[PDB]
């Protein structure tokens, strides 16, 4: 029943050997400030990937 | 009668005022803890939060 328990997709060509998928993320923060402030915190983003055969 | 003309000069500075606009730096993410702080007086840092 392994073909009915889990989904079966169709995305790879008959000549493929490897597939990849990506992921993204972000970081950052915030603070309480005053009238004159020059120290605002910053933010950034990320990324990563995986492989299959 | 002889007329008169009077002239007075402004003061130069106030306590805690920035003197020259030459490459300063201001920290505004501080908080006063357990006391009062006068303008134009030095301060000290008791504890800086980690996160």
């Amino acid at each position: 029943s392994a073909l009915r328990v889990f989904p079966v997709t169709t995305e790879l060509s008959p000549t493929d050997k490897t597939f990849e998928y990506m992921t993204f993320d972000k970081v950052g923060t915030a603070q309480i400030i005053a009238d004159y402030t020059d120290d605002l915190p910053l933010v950034d983003a990320l990324g990563t990937s995986e492989f299959g055969k | 009668q002889i007329n008169a003309s009077y002239q007075r000069d402004m003061a130069i500075a106030l306590p805690g005022m920035v003197a020259d606009t030459s490459k300063y730096n201001i920290d505004g993410a501080c908080v006063v803890n357990e006391g009062d702080v006068l303008v134009g007086a030095a301060v000290q840092v008791v504890q800086a939060q980690a996160v």
